[PDB]
């Protein structure tokens, strides 16, 4: 059969550079266009480019002065290199398969929440950065500070677990 | 780029009830380059009709595509449980591909009350944090 | 929400002395200061300006009567070719504008045509009032074109052609048409015109007009056909039509009590001068150009210029001096056309971004007081300034010696908003095909040579344009043929093949035909590795192939199997091509009257036509041909040229197809066939790579078991009509259950005789829908037997598989008549200025 | 084409009244149609229906049977319209193809002034 899994660092800092990298499995690399679409949060999609298993690309205007994506033939993987990256950047990004040039897509990647911020990983208080906090649970929400808002709170990229009530 | 306007923002129905979702594109295109998706929350898009109206392979015979230049539509018979998602058109005619701004498809309910919390209830219009739809109540929360 | 919305040109045409048939060549004229002076024609019979072509016409064209032609005014047959002309310019098929609100208004009067007693011979009764009385010479357009809006015949004498103009802009503006044809036209037949202006000492000797020169002695008769296509700016911007100028504003009213019924009068030309400006929001500041009546008279042309002065003359301001020229110095005095003539001059002018220059001969006239030094004249080319706007402008008179005055203000158009650009299906390949079209072969011929011709002339024109000005912009006829050409270059030598007779590659020649289109699906030998993969580019067929894959896995574990054979996947691959191609087609715009297929391909076929759906479809390739892996061993096949009855030693071999009048295959046991093989090593047999025999009784023991695995299918009503080669006749879709799909395993394929009977019944193009030519020679051939024009066509070929194949078959599949949208296939590109149709005109002159 | 519009949707309006000046005076050919201007302003005036010379019988070629349409057989009520304003339509057809309706109306009534 046909299935696609992404990788790729989800957390970055602003001016840096998005690098996410799609395998395929059981499909013919050859003769499909191999596709990054990625989709801002709880907005509509949006399509950054393509590439077939020759090296024919084609790239969004919109994005294309800081878009690069490749493919390794012998590897039947493909990548996505984004520069000068921007909150506006802040999408799930999905690689998926085009039944042909600019197409509809059948195949999709599981997705890879990417996230520009500017915060270093800090730990919440309990009466918190990145964002995989875990305890009506309400959505979290970002602050003009940076910091997300929301007894085992469980803070894992901080270490944290107030274990409150 | 050319602009996919979806409509209604957010059809409300009940399983069973008929459910009529449309797309209106900035300009004329071709129907060969219209398609539609579903996404079922925190997943991948899932790909329904190519083509404006063909359907696409596994997809139940409910879905129904049309529409022409400009005006398109996703027609689905009787909404089953695994349909109520958000639904994508997508037009690849213009150069830059581009995709609607999607329409939700919830639950219709019996309109209940919030009981700064606004606990469990329905419709979500309200004048924060939302909760989803739960599963069993089908009402929402929201927090200031 | 409402105002004098702007209205755009968007077409312009003219026939006008000095040898000038088309804007370009007026171009030419005004920039080679050459005049067109010259004595007047003796095969009229009774100085001045005349026509190269007054009195010919492509009659037949129009389908008009040689003898109705005799009858028909010259002035009524320029008008009709003309206004042919300027929408070709607009770049419209006039057959699309049949029942269209389009507009028509004919500047022009009467010229001494017909006025003698009718020579009986000649037969013109009956025709003569209708071919001379003015209302005709607008009606007449509107007929022969469908046109549906106002048909208007107008009289003003000199200012005829823009007085249509402003009636055609109000038109526009008010609701009463959403397109308009506006001009004049006029062909001095008789001398009467002429014989009054001598008598009155009004003519120059010369025949020449030598406007506000100190030479000027009086005016030149002269004639010609001058018209523009207007269209709200709003229509214009929204069809994406090449906007040429833009009508800003435009103004008419009378001398009113001159001295003498022709006396002109400063002030009214200052007043039409100042309503214009009005209703074009501007001042004479914001015009650079004035193209004037500027006839050559000593009176006239000093009252002309007072009134500049008084006009575009006073606070000139920042904008330097005006620059003043009159087209009449070329051409003469084209009386009902002068107006739009001057209009086309300015026009080319914008084009071009400099102001159009005149022929200055001699000095200034000392009548005229140069000394604000604020009119110059144009007396070569020279810079066009914008005005503070941005915008160029000019302004364009006609002074009637009826009294009526005009003056227009021609704007640059603005710039477009730019839009998304279609997509091209099929990817480029630097190849572009131009096709052509004329309504007999000489016409044809002749079209050729002129696209030849002036791309000769004018390189680095982008044969992407080229292209699509001659696909989307011309009128399809019934001779057509077509070029396909990488570059500017190749094109030229190829259009000259087409021109002088010569059969060379990349060049197709061909009727267009009523009937309709067969897709004949094939199956057997169509298969070559690699095939069709340079068409995954293309997202409608590339989609096919993806729905393909899926399906096939779940019924038989397969699917691109293309990425770098044997009887049970070569079946289900050959399927997926197929119907992938047709959908192709489709896409194209190649619609099938009606399907049929050989063998397997009739499954194919029954998917193409909407009776099995892909998935059945699919499952019916996959599990006929799972099940003949399973009679494999003993049994094949073999073709023999030659034909049935003489190939017609038993109960081992059989005849199980017949595909054309000389080609038969036959079937049986694997030894008899070397035998029958090897007997004719001393007639051209050959034996099918195959491990069975299909067609014959060996397929019997899978019946029941095929017949049950196929019974899940559920045969629908087909959209496209299907013809069963089997039945040999028309068959609704339902019946195509698996009992058919057997009994199609099993039963003889009589081809030979479907595509008899599809001659019989009239269709006109036979396209072979396969990735390789497998039936096409042989349906060829039974066409030949039948003595039929029907054409035959292959999609795709071994060595060939590319997107550049396709356009080849698109191109053959249009010359023949069936309908390419050329809008979905060469998406939309620029329309680019090509030579008109090439009018085959004899001359008519009672 | 006068059933097809005239006729149509009447409502309790009764038929449209039908008829041509040149019964009377011939076809005057570029005039034909003010001809027929001028006689349903002389018509407005006295506010009658002004008549045509009806000859014989109805052709038979024309579909009367919906009543809606009625020959202008002498004299007749010129009936306002609801507005209250009498309307006629006058049509002239061209040769060449070219067609003309009018729609003449009566005078809104004048705004009244203090007289000098």
């Amino acid at each position: 059969q046909v299935q696609l899994q992404q990788w790729g660092a989800g957390l970055l800092k602003p001016s840096e550079t998005l690098s996410l990298t799609c395998a395929v499995y059981g499909g013919s690399f050859s003769g499909y266009y191999w596709s990054w679409i990625r989709q801002p949060p709880g907005k509509g999609l949006e399509w950054i480019g393509e590439i077939n298993h020759s090296g024919s690309t084609n790239y969004n205007p919109s994005l294309k002065s800081r878009v690069t994506i490749s493919v390794d033939t012998s590897k039947n993987q493909f990548s996505l290199k984004l520069s000068s990256v921007t909150a506006a950047d802040t999408a799930v990004y999905y690689c998926a398969r085009g039944r042909g040039s600019s197409s509809s897509f059948d195949y999709w990647g599981q997705g890879t929440l990417v996230t520009v911020s500017s915060a270093s990983t800090k730990g919440p208080s309990v009466f918190y950065f990145p964002e995989p906090v875990t305890v009506h649970t309400f959505p979290a929400v970002l602050q003009s500070s940076g910091l997300y808002s929301l007894c085992n709170v469980n803070h894992k990229p901080s270490n944290t677990k107030v274990d409150k009530k | 780029e050319t602009t996919l306007t979806q409509s209604p923002g957010t059809l409300s129905l009940s399983p069973g009830e008929r459910a009529t979702l449309s797309c209106r594109a900035s300009q004329s295109v071709s129907s060969y380059y219209l398609a539609w998706y579903q996404q079922k929350p925190g997943q991948a898009p899932r790909l329904l009709m190519y083509g404006a109206s063909n359907r696409a392979t596994g997809i139940p015979d409910r879905f129904s595509g049309s529409g022409s230049g400009t005006d398109f539509t996703l027609t689905i018979a009787r909404l089953e449980p695994e349909d109520f998602a958000v639904y994508f058109c997508q037009q690849y005619g213009t150069s830059p591909q581009t995709f609607g701004q999607g329409t939700n498809v919830e639950i219709k309910r019996t309109v209940a009350a919030p009981s700064c919390l606004l606990n469990n209830f329905y419709p979500r219009e309200a004048k924060e944090s939302v909760t989803e739809q739960d599963s069993k109540d089908s009402t929402y929360s929201l927090s200031s | 929400e409402l105002e004098s919305e702007p209205i755009a040109i968007v077409g312009m045409a003219c026939r006008l002395p000095g040898e000038v048939d088309s804007p370009e060549r007026l171009w030419e004229l005004i920039t080679s200061g050459r005049d067109s002076a010259a004595e007047v024609p003796d095969d009229r019979g009774w100085h001045g300006n005349f026509m190269a072509g007054a009195g010919d016409f492509d009659a037949a064209f129009f389908g008009i009567s040689p003898r109705e032609a005799l009858a028909m005014d010259p002035q009524q047959r320029q008008a009709l070719e003309t206004t042919w002309e300027a929408l070709e310019s607009a770049g419209i098929p006039p057959e699309t504008l049949r029942g269209s609100d389009t507009g028509v208004f004919v500047g022009m009067s009467h010229q001494g045509y017909a006025t003698g007693r009718p020579r009986p011979e000649d037969g013109v009764d009956g025709y003569l009032l209708t071919g001379n009385t003015a209302s005709v010479a607008s009606g007449r357009i509107a007929y022969v074109l469908g046109l549906e809006g106002p048909a208007l015949t107008v009289d003003t004498a000199c200012s005829s052609s823009l007085v249509a103009l402003h009636t055609a802009c109000g038109s526009l503006r008010d609701g009463d048409c959403g397109l308009a044809v506006a001009g004049g036209v006029s062909v001095m037949a008789g001398p009467e015109v002429f014989t009054e202006f001598s008598r009155q000492g009004a003519l120059s000797p010369d025949g020449r007009c030598k406007p506000f020169s100190d030479e000027a002695d009086g005016f030149g008769l002269g004639e010609g056909s001058a018209f523009v296509v207007l269209q709200r700016l709003s229509d214009a911007r929204r069809e994406g039509r090449r906007v040429l100028g833009v009508v800003a504003g435009s103004a008419v009213n009378q001398d009113g009590a001159s001295n003498g019924l022709s006396a002109p009068s400063g002030v009214a030309q200052q007043r039409v001068i100042r309503r214009a400006w009005a209703r074009a929001g501007i001042t004479g500041a914001d015009v650079a150009v004035v193209e004037a009546h500027g006839t050559g008279t000593r009176l006239g042309d000093p009252v002309e210029a007072s009134a500049l002065l008084a006009t575009y003359g006073k606070s000139r301001g920042s904008s330097g001096p005006v620059l003043l020229g009159s087209v009449k110095s070329n051409i003469g005095h084209a009386q009902a056309a002068a107006g739009v003539a001057g209009v086309i001059k300015v026009l080319l002018g914008l084009e071009r971004g400099v102001v159009p220059p005149m022929l200055c001969r001699g000095e200034r006239s000392g009548l005229i007081d140069w000394s604000s030094g604020e009119i110059e004249l144009a007396d070569g080319v020279r810079e066009w300034s914008p005005a503070a706007d941005g915008v160029r402008r000019a302004g364009v008179s006609a002074f009637g010696v009826s009294g009526t005055n005009a003056h227009v203000i021609i704007a640059e158009p603005p710039e477009p908003e730019p839009v998304p650009q279609p997509r091209r299906m099929l990817p480029a390949t630097g190849v572009v095909p131009v096709v052509l079209s004329a309504r007999t072969g000489a016409a044809l011929r002749a079209q050729a040579g002129r696209l030849a011709d002036h791309l000769a002339a004018h390189p680095g024109i982008a044969p992407a344009d080229v292209s699509w000005t001659m696909a989307r912009a011309r009128q399809h006829f019934e001779e057509r043929a077509a070029v396909l050409a990488a570059d500017t270059a190749e094109a030229v030598h190829r259009l000259r093949a087409v021109a002088d007779g010569a059969v060379v590659p990349g060049v197709v020649t061909g009727s267009a035909s009523d009937g309709g289109s067969v897709f004949v699906f094939p199956g057997q030998g169509a298969q070559w590795e690699g095939m069709a993969r340079e068409l995954l580019p293309v997202p409608v067929f590339a989609e096919s192939i993806a729905e393909c894959d899926a399906v096939l896995s779940e019924v038989a574990g397969f699917s691109v199997s293309e990425v770098l054979e044997r009887v049970d996947v070569v079946q289900p691959v050959l399927f997926a091509v197929m119907v992938s191609l047709a959908r192709l087609w489709r896409a194209c715009g190649a619609v099938p009257s009606a399907v049929i297929g050989h063998s397997q391909g009739e499954i194919a076929a029954a998917v193409v036509a909407g009776a099995l759906s892909l998935e059945d479809g699919m499952r019916v390739v996959a599990r006929r041909s799972r099940a003949v892996r399973a009679v494999a061993g003993r049994g094949s096949m073999l073709s023999v040229r030659g034909g049935r009855s003489d190939v017609e030693w038993t109960g081992r071999l059989e005849v199980a197809a017949v595909n054309g009048p000389d080609a038969v295959v036959v079937a049986g046991d694997a030894q008899a066939a070397r035998e029958f093989l090897e007997y004719c090593e001393g007639i051209r047999a050959r034996a099918i790579p195959v491990d069975y025999a299909s067609h014959t009784a060996h397929v019997e023991p899978v019946r029941d078991e095929l017949v049950q695995a196929l019974a899940g299918i559920t045969p629908r009503r087909a959209e496209v009509p299907f013809f069963s080669t089997l039945t040999g006749d028309f068959l609704d879709g339902t019946e195509l259950d698996a009992g058919y799909w057997y009994r199609n395993l099993r039963h003889p394929v009589e081809f030979h005789s479907a595509v008899q009977a599809l001659t019989d019944q009239g269709y006109a193009t036979f396209i072979e829908v396969s990735p390789h030519p497998v039936l096409a020679s042989s349906v060829q051939e039974t066409l030949d037997d039948a003595e039929s024009d029907a054409a035959v066509l292959g999609t795709l070929e071994r060595d060939a598989g590319d997107a550049d194949r396709f356009l080849t078959a698109l191109a053959d599949a249009h010359t023949r008549g069936v309908a390419v949208d050329w809008e979905a296939v060469l998406g939309r590109a620029g329309l680019v200025d090509l030579p008109g149709y090439p009018f085959q005109g004899k001359r008519f002159w009672l």
